């Protein structure tokens, strides 16, 4: 079912949270 | 730049390039026939040698 | 008053390539000269060694200029 | 002539991007027939295998070697379908003429 | 069947390089004491001069130095007035045909738009004033006229103008035959484009403004696109 | 032969068709006297398959004369120096990298670019320098 | 040239050369059908439009 | 609201493909080129005076004293070459994606081509230049080919014996209300699209993968505005005159004519083409199926395949026609002379026989290779 | 419109934030390889046609040069 | 600085206020700076 | 046919009410008008010059040697006088039967009157009467009244201190383009 898998890693694609929201 | 990049083009590709030619240059059948051919293709190449520089 | 390209002019002669050409043309006046009944001209012949000496003058005359 | 058609076949690319043959034809009207006729399976399938070609072209980008199509694993799932929808066609149009 | 022209590193031609706009004060003064004769530059007026190569009341002299008369009177069918800032370079020739009648039948070309007009203009200029060689054997040119490899035929009526000091530079420096003929292909150059240097200038703004704007304008697309160019498809087929 | 020899006659950067013509045909023949010696050595296994071989050698030595013709007569005009021996190796550099390519190895196109040409350069050379191969005895 | 009607009319003149050998075209050589002197009342005054046909 | 209804459907949500490539920008480009010729077409207008007593020199005021009046008149140059730059790569993309499939789609956008053409034409010849003159003379006497409808046609647009002043006044009136009838004729375009939606590079149906215009193909489509006025401007503002002719700056002398006269660089490849037939007609014929024939392309298509990203054979077909079309270009410049001539003969007969011929034949192989056929 | 566009099924679809996500990752460090990647599949079909229009406009040139070159036996 | 995102940018107003603001002083600041970089880049060449 | 379904729904198949008496044909006249207006404008644009010097003569040379061009000149300006006979029945017909509750038809109505009445001052400037000159000179003064930037607006439009060929050229100009605003 739905649980079968997770969100893809897109770490790749992430950067390096409200702290770093306003930054962002 | 030592070890790989300055091994691997000056002193390790001359080794390469040789070895690479020798392989094929001495991998032969032995059979009369196809060296014989050799012989053939020469005296052709040498028949023109001399007849274009005629 | 010496024009910087008169002088730009014998410079340029002077390379070789552009010598080479202008004996050519020269050949071909005296050709056209000597031949009696024609109509070829040294025109394009003409043209050809100025090319040269134009470009070469082209390299040195600006500057030379003020 | 297998070797000129897999080679024509990498050429094309429509492997790269995981489609088989079928997946490649232009809806004209027939070909669309012949898609809704499509068992659901296929029809989903097709769909993800379009999309996902899709979103690759998006980004330039073309599928892992490996998941690449193969010139012998290719199916081509609407042809026998197809078939029909002309033949129908065909038939419908020569009795226009009787 | 003609000669082309060579290039010639003209200070102007360079991206940013502006009309020396000092060498342009020399080259007019070609054109009025030399060029003037023959050629009409129709399409400069002395106000045109103004924030180029002379200042205001500096030009309002020039345009003072001719005279100018106007018909309309009100009972004369004229009136002489020397020129003003606004009256247009004076043309000699008023007709063409004064013009051909005395050039051989050669219509001296607006030296307005000359360079503009002429394929490699600044270049041809130049050539032109400055080719005028010896004419090769078999050549027969017709009555007045005279021999110049670039010209179109090598047969320009225009006999050659430019004398080693035919003028003296106002400014001093050498009146070589060169040094005039560069200073009025420059000036010429001028005549067919004033806006040249105003121009480089908005170039080179354009350019600040594009190299700024560029990479800020596909930041905001690829922070825009970003979202479907990560977006990860997948199949689940139950 | 009087053919071949026309390659050098016209100046260098100067009728690039004929130097690409010249130089395609000498790759090629080489191509063929290569492949002979490959197929009467190290035979085939079926005429076909020979004949193929003779084509790939063939194509791939008359690659290597095109792309070196080109370039070097390109490199030529462009940089408007026909005397300048790097046009050659420009050249050389070029030829070596079909042979890479027709080899599919970016290895081979290494070595191919530079062992290739330098020995174009040299070539070039030999001819400014009015260097003699094969000479008669003179003593 | 006197640009008759817009067309810049050439009135044009013929040396005896072009006076004389205009009637040596024959009319095969010729390549239209015309015949040279046809073309004008006097040879030496030669009276065209001045367009050549070719658009 | 009726308005944003419109609005929003057409031009923010209006389901457009994930994967379209920047090709797809140059149509929205040519709206945007098309809106900034009649700008600066309009601040040409409060100028110019038709009469062909002041042409020259209306011009001339307006590069000379009309406060930038250089800076609008170069724009509106280079614009219209920018014009013709964005049209043959947008019917470049049209001819290799199979988006002629569209055909009433690509009907209109003949119309509209063969509409610009002419508004081109007529623009160039508004300043009276020496160019001007001669080009508009040149090929109005084209129309001079038809036997019994011709001449007379052709003096009614010269408006008399000759072009003259009421060629001038005229065109100056045609050449500004044609642009109004290509926004209108690009309104319809626009529609007949809208109702099939736009193609996509992969040439399959994109419907289960589309996504909003708003933010996704507007940010786009404005990069490639900047790109565009980039490349305008340092036509503009750098190489001004890089695009024209040197001999348009002389006046119109009837007595002389241009020694060297070509036509501008877009209407060249039809100018090779014209040359090219020996018989006049067979000229003006062909030339217009220079641009015919693509309106002509929907029905040449043979093939299961809409686009050309799979389909090799086809797509180097396309690339030799891309080839000798440049070709065709180079020719028209080129007088007339050996071997000038004979490549021109040639490149026209490969030109028709790879749009005619190869390109279906090689299509129908192609299906074959795929055991489809 | 969206809605009716298309049927499809079973096709998850994960995404993210803009501003969670960094703006040209790995940008050179992929997309040179990929570039390159994609010069590669389409140079033999694109390329050969503008070489031999390169030779052609070459050979053109130097031709009519030739062509206009005076024959030596001209007027003589 | 989340200071400019917080005082700046947050409220949708003071964005454009900002970016106003910065227009208005744009101009000068491109202005002479490219007008000084184009006349050290002719420098001599001017009318002057 | 998606190019047809626009005409179908707007000319043929529109639902449209019985009792509609004549004045409701007005509005379609004004539209006829536009066109007529535009067809003959095109056709003065083919002889009119936009100098000063030339305008006066141009428009006698349409009247007196261009074939038939008097009827289009005159066509022209009675066209002119009837579009704003049609545009004063249409208004009156709205203003009497309450079809201003169409707020929206009724605004982008006003839009137009505004727009059709600038075309036609502009349009009467054109031939560079006595009557031309003094009548323009008179309404662009009218925007000197503007409190504190009139003056800089009057200069503008004019083009110059006083009305002169600057204005003349920009006013064809703009007399060309604005119908084509107003049939969109
Ligand atoms: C200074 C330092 C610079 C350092 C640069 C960087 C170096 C990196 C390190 C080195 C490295 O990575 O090498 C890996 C690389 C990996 O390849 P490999 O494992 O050796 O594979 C070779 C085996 O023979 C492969 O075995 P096979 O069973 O596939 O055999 C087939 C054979 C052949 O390959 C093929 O299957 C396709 C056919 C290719 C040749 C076809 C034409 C043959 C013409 C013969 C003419 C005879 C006369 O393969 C080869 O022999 C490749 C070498 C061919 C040499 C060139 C032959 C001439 C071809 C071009 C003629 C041009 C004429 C112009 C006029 O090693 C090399 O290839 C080294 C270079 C080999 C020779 C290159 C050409 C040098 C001579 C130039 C021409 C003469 C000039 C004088
Ligand atoms: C400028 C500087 C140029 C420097 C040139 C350096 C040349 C020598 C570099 C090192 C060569 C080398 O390491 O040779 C090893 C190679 C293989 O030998 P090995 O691995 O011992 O195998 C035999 C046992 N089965 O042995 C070989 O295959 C031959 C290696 C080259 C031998 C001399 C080649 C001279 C070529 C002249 C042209
Ligand atoms: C000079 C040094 C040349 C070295 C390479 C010579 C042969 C080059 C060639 O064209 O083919 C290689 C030749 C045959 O190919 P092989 O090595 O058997 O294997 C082929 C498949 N890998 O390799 C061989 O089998 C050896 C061939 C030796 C004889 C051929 C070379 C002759 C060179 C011209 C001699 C002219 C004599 C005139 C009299
Ligand atoms: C700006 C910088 C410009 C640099 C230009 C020169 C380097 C260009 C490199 C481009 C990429 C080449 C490459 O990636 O292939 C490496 C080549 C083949 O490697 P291979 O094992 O076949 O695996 C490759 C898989 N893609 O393996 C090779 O044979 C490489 C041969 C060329 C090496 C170039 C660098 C040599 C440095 C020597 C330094 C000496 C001090
Ligand atoms: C220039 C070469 C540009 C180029 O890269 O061509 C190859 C390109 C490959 O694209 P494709 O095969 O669809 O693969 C896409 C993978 N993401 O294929 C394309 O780029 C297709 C580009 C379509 C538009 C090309 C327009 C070229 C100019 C045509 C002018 C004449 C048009 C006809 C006029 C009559
Ligand atoms: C005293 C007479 C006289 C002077 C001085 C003179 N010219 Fe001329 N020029 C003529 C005449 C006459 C013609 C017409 C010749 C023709 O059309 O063949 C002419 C034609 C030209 C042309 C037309 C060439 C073409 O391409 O058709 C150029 C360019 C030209 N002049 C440049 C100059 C320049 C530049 C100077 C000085 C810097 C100069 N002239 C000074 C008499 C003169
Ligand atoms: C309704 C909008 C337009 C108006 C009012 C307009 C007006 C003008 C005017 C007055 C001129 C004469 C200026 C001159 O050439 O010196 C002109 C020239 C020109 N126009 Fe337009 N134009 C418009 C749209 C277009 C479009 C859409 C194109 C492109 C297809 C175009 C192409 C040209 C060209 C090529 C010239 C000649 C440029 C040159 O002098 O070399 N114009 N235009
Ligand atoms: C200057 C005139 C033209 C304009 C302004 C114009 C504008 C547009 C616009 C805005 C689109 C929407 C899709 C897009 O831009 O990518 C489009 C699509 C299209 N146009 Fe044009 N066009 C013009 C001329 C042409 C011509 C001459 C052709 C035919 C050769 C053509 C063929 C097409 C096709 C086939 C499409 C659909 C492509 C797709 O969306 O997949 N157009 N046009
Ligand atoms: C785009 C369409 C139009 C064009 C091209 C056009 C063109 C012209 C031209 C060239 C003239 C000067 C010559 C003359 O007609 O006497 C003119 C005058 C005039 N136009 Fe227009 N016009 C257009 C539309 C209109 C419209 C819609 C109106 C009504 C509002 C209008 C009212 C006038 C008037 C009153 C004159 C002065 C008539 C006179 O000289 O007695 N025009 N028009
Ligand atoms: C999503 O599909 C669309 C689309 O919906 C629209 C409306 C446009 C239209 C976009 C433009 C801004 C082009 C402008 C077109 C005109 C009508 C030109 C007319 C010009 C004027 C003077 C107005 C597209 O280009 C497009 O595909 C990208
Ligand atoms: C409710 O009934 C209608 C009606 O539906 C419509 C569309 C029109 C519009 C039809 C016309 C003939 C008027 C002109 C319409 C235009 C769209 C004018 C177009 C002309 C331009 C120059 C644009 C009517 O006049 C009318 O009532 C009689």
């Amino acid at each position: 079912s739905h649980t079968d898998v997770k969100v893809p890693d897109f770490s790749d694609y992430r950067r390096a949270s409200k702290e770093s929201s306003e930054a962002r | 730049l030592d070890l790989i990049w300055l091994e691997k083009t000056i002193p390790k590709s001359t080794s390469t390039l040789h070895t690479n030619m020798t392989t094929l240059t001495t991998n032969q059948k032995g059979l009369i026939k196809l060296y014989f051919m050799s012989f053939l293709i020469n005296i052709i190449l040498i028949i023109i040698l001399y007849s274009i520089n005629l | 008053l010496v024009d910087p390209l008169t002088t730009v002019r014998e410079h340029c002669e002077q390379l070789e390539k552009c010598v080479k050409a202008r004996e050519r043309l020269e050949l071909c006046d005296n050709r056209v000269s000597s031949r009696s009944q024609t109509e070829e001209d040294c025109t394009e012949e003409l043209f050809d060694f100025l090319h040269a000496r134009d470009h070469c003058v082209a390299h040195k005359l600006f500057k030379n200029l003020k | 002539l297998d070797g000129f058609r897999k080679w024509y076949y990498n050429a094309a690319g429509f492997n790269k991007l995981g489609l088989m043959r079928d997946d490649t034809l232009h809806e004209t009207e027939d070909v669309k027939e012949a898609i809704r006729r499509l068992p659901e399976d296929l029809y989903n399938d097709r769909m993800f295998r379009i999309k996902r070609a899709l979103d690759l072209t998006m980004r330039h980008q073309i599928l892992p070697k490996d998941q690449w199509t193969k010139y012998e694993e290719d199916k081509f799932y609407l042809e026998p379908y197809l078939k029909e929808v002309i033949r129908e066609r065909k038939e419908r149009e020569e009795w226009a003429k009787k | 069947l003609e000669l082309h022209p060579p290039s010639y590193p003209w200070s102007h031609r360079g991206l940013l390089s502006s009309l020396d706009h000092t060498s342009i004060r020399r080259g007019f003064q070609v054109y009025k004491q030399v060029c003037s004769s023959c050629h009409s530059m129709d399409y400069v007026a002395y106000r045109h001069l103004v924030g180029v190569c002379y200042t205001e009341e500096e030009a309002k002299a020039l345009a003072e130095e001719v005279e100018v008369q106007d018909g309309p009177n009100d009972d004369g069918e004229m009136f002489m007035r020397p020129g003003k800032l606004s009256d247009y370079f004076p043309k000699p020739y008023p007709n063409p045909e004064a013009a051909r009648a005395a050039n051989n039948g050669a219509l001296p070309p607006d030296l307005s738009y000359i360079v503009r007009a002429r394929h490699g203009g600044e270049d041809y200029v130049f050539s032109l004033l400055t080719g005028y060689c010896e004419p090769p054997t078999g050549v027969s040119l017709r009555e007045g006229l005279y021999f110049n490899p670039y010209f179109p035929g090598q047969a320009i009526g225009m006999a050659p103008p430019i004398y080693t000091e035919v003028l003296e530079y106002d400014d001093g420096t050498p009146a070589t035959m060169s040094q005039v003929a560069k200073d009025v292909a420059t000036f010429l150059r001028w005549a067919s484009e004033p806006e040249h240097d105003h121009r480089k200038r908005m170039g080179l703004k354009m350019l600040l403004m594009m190299g700024l704007l560029l990479p800020l304008t596909y930041a905001m697309k690829r922070h825009k696109w970003s979202v479907l160019k990560s977006r990860k498809l997948a199949y689940r087929p139950p | 032969k009087r053919f071949f020899e026309s390659y050098h006659e016209v100046p260098d950067g100067t009728q690039c068709h004929r130097k690409t013509y010249i130089t395609t045909a000498l790759g090629g023949i080489c191509g063929i006297i290569g492949s002979a010696y490959s197929v009467s050595l190290n035979p085939a296994d079926s005429t076909l398959e020979a004949v193929a071989r003779v084509g790939r050698y063939t194509f791939t030595a008359a690659a290597i004369g095109a792309m070196f013709g080109l370039t070097t007569c390109v490199s030529a005009q462009v940089r408007e120096k026909p005397d300048d021996p790097l046009n050659y190796f420009i050249g050389g550099c070029a030829g070596g990298l079909t042979l890479g390519a027709r080899t599919h190895s970016y290895g081979t196109a290494a070595m191919g670019c530079v062992y290739m040409g330098t020995a174009a350069a040299l070539f070039k050379i030999g001819k400014l320098e009015g260097w003699e191969l094969f000479p008669t005895p003179k003593v | 040239a006197f640009k008759w009607r817009g067309k810049p009319l050439f009135v044009r003149h013929r040396t005896k050369k072009e006076i004389d050998q205009e009637a040596a075209v024959e009319v095969s050589q010729l390549r239209d059908p015309q015949h040279d002197l046809d073309r004008v009342k006097k040879p030496e005054w030669v009276i065209l439009i001045g367009v050549c046909t070719h658009l | 609201h009726p308005l944003f209804k419109i609005i929003n459907h057409s031009f923010i949500d209006l389901p457009a493909p994930s994967n379209i490539s920047s090709w797809w920008n140059f149509g929205s480009l040519l709206g945007v080129c098309l809106m900034v010729q009649i700008i600066t077409g309009l601040f040409l207008a409060m100028h110019y005076t038709s009469d062909t007593m002041t042409a020259f020199s209306s011009v001339t005021h307006i590069c000379r004293d009309v406060n930038y009046g250089w800076l609008i008149r170069y724009m509106h140059a280079n614009g219209a070459s920018m014009f013709f730059i964005c049209l043959f790569l947008h019917v470049g993309r049209g001819l290799y994606y199979g988006s002629y499939t569209f055909m009433e789609t690509w009907n209109i956008g003949v119309l509209l081509l063969f509409a610009v053409m002419a508004t081109a034409f007529m623009g160039y010849v508004l300043p009276w230049g020496q160019m001007s003159f001669w080009g508009a003379t040149v090929i109005t006497n084209l129309l001079s080919a038809i036997p019994y409808i011709g001449t007379t046609l052709v003096e009614w647009i010269w408006g008399g014996f000759s072009v003259d002043k009421a060629t001038l006044t005229r065109f100056f009136a045609f050449h500004f209300i044609l642009p109004f009838i290509i926004a209108a004729l690009a309104i319809v375009h626009l529609l007949f699209l809208h109702e099939t939606g736009s193609n996509n590079p992969t040439g399959l149906n994109s419907d289960a993968d589309k996504i909003p215009f708003h933010p996704y193909y507007t940010i786009k489509d404005i990069l490639g505005i900047l790109i565009m006025f980039l490349i305008l401007m340092t036509l503009v503002l750098f190489f001004p005159d890089m695009l024209g002719d040197p001999d348009n700056y002389m006046p119109a002398n009837p007595l002389n004519t241009p020694p060297h006269i070509k036509p501008e660089w877009y209407f060249l490849f039809a100018y090779a083409i014209l040359r090219s037939i020996p018989n006049k007609l067979g000229g003006v014929l062909a030339l217009i199926l220079s641009i015919l024939i693509l309106a002509l392309m929907p029905f040449l298509h043979t093939s299961k395949q809409r686009s050309l990203m799979f389909r090799p054979i086809t797509q180097i077909l396309y690339w030799i026609l891309v080839a000798n079309l440049l070709i065709l270009t180079w020719i028209g410049g080129q007088p007339v002379e050996h071997p000038f001539i004979i490549i021109g003969q040639l490149a026209s007969i490969s030109y028709f026989s790879i749009i005619l011929i190869l390109m279906p034949i090689s299509g129908i192989i192609e299906d074959k290779m795929l055991k489809l056929y | 419109e969206f809605g009716n566009l298309a049927r499809i099924r079973h096709v998850i679809s994960y995404s993210l934030s803009p501003f969670e996500q960094r703006a040209f990752p790995s940008y050179f460090s992929k997309g040179i390889p990929n570039v390159l990647r994609r010069t590669r599949e389409r140079i033999l079909r694109v390329a050969p046609p503008f070489v031999v229009v390169y030779l052609i406009y070459t050979w053109g040139n130097q031709e009519f040069e030739q062509s206009k070159r005076k024959n030596p036996a001209m007027y003589e | 600085p989340s200071r400019l995102y917080s005082l700046l940018f947050r409220r949708t107003s003071t964005f454009a206020l900002t970016i106003a603001v910065g227009a208005l002083f744009f101009e000068r600041a491109f202005d002479q700076g490219a007008d000084a970089i184009y006349e050290h880049i002719n420098e001599g060449k001017l009318w002057k």
